[PDB]
Parts: structure tokens; C-alpha cells; sequence
């Protein structure tokens, strides 16, 4: 499945993580925040990390 | 301020506060047993973060 | 409709400080306020106008939400021994001095 789908469905997990794990209250701070920069960390490395750690 | 630390759960010892006559009529969380830390050696606060802690 | 225009205006700003919906007990703040007496009551028209005050102060008027104060209790001689006349809302400064001593009614 397309790497963009993995990126989106992992960013959803991470945004939900900054509400009970790191308990960030500002909903605008929940947005504009991502797992990876998409430029420092290519998506293929994220896919490999998911494959290894799943 | 002690009210700024909310976890999600019920036991949140680092949330309560109360004035103390012997200490500048300021907030005291007299609940922690021991304090171990390694504070930074040189804190140079912001011109606006300074005003919020006096 | 202005009773609903209040929340129409207060639910279109990015900086969420107060929430009004006129539904079942939808009233909360950022907790950056020094809230001491428990809200989530919606008893009367007082709460809606108080929330509009909070929105008008934190935004627009440019006051830090950490400086403000809501429903502050003080122990005075009192007409009634339990009421303890309570400051409806207040705007302090960085030194703790109350700048705006505001009482808000219906």
C-alpha cells in the first residue's frame, strides 16, 4: 500500500498519542506536527522501520 | 504553576497547591518524598518567560 | 439570537480559550486560567457572558490567560456567613496586583 497511506495512518496514531501519552491540550498544536519531517526522513525508511517493528 | 500539570488520570500529586505563611504566601506541594535532579548549570531565561515566574 | 451569536463568534477562533455551545454542560477553559471553583454548570446566563469576557480579554485585548482569575473567593465579614463574596472575574499583572476587577451578571 502507498507510502502516503502509511504516513497518514501513522500520523493519526502520533497525533492521538499527543493527547493521552504526552497530554498536549492545544488542538492547534496537535496539528502542524508530524512523526517525520518527510525531508530528513524518507518514507522508505519509515516503511522499513514499520516492517521491522510491526 | 502547580495547576499546569494535568496527566489524564486521577492521582496527580503534582497538581495540588496551597499558600504557605512561612514561605512568602506562595504555593507549596508538600507531598513529594525525595527530590533527585541535576539542574542545568546556566539558565538564561527569555525576556517574557522571566516575567511569568516572579 | 445573540445568546447564540456569542458562541457563534467564540467557536470560530483558533486560540481556544473558552467553549460555549448552549448544550448540556459544554463549558471549559484552557486551564491556563487560575480556575478554582468548578465550572461545567451553565447555571443561568452568567456563564455565557463570563466566557465572552474571557474571549474578549485573552484575544483582542491582549491579556495573558495565565494572569487572569475566575470566581475568586475571599473571606470577608459578609452579610451571610457562607457566601464569602466572590470576585466574578479579574485581570492581575505579572506582580499579582489586580488590574481589572470585573463583576459580570446576566
Amino acid at each position: 500500500e502507498s507510502p502516503q497511506k502509511l504516513f497518514d495512518r501513522i500520523n493519526a496514531l502520533y497525533k492521538r498519542a499527543l493527547r493521552e501519552q504526552l497530554n498536549v491540550t492545544d488542538e492547534q498544536k496537535i496539528a502542524e506536527d508530524n512523526v517525520i519531517n518527510r525531508n530528513k526522513f524518507p518514507l522508505n525508511k519509515l516503511v522499513y522501520t514499520v516492517q521491522a517493528l510491526e | 504553576p502547580f495547576r499546569f500539570y494535568v496527566k489524564e488520570t486521577s492521582p496527580n500529586y503534582l497538581e495540588t497547591a496551597s499558600p504557605d505563611a512561612l514561605y512568602g504566601d506562595k504555593e507549596v506541594n508538600g507531598k513529594f518524598d525525595v527530590v533527585v535532579s541535576n539542574p542545568p548549570f546556566s539558565v538564561d531565561l527569555d525576556t517574557q518567560t522571566q516575567r511569568e515566574v516572579r | 439570537n445573540w445568546q447564540r451569536i456569542v458562541e457563534a463568534k467564540l467557536e470560530q477562533q483558533k486560540h481556544k480559550v473558552a467553549e460555549i455551545s448552549l448544550e448540556n454542560g459544554t463549558v471549559n477553559y484552557s486551564k491556563k486560567i487560575k480556575h478554582n471553583r468548578n465550572l461545567k454548570a451553565l447555571t443561568g446566563d452568567e456563564e455565557i457572558v463570563r466566557a465572552f469576557l474571557i474571549d474578549r480579554l485573552v484575544n483582542e485585548l491582549d491579556y495573558k490567560p495565565e494572569y487572569l482569575e475566575t470566581e475568586k473567593e475571599y473571606t470577608i465579614k459578609g452579610g451571610h456567613s457562607k457566601i464569602n463574596p466572590r470576585v466574578d472575574v479579574l485581570v492581575k499583572d505579572d506582580k499579582g496586583n489586580p488590574f481589572f476587577f470585573i463583576e459580570v451578571k446576566a
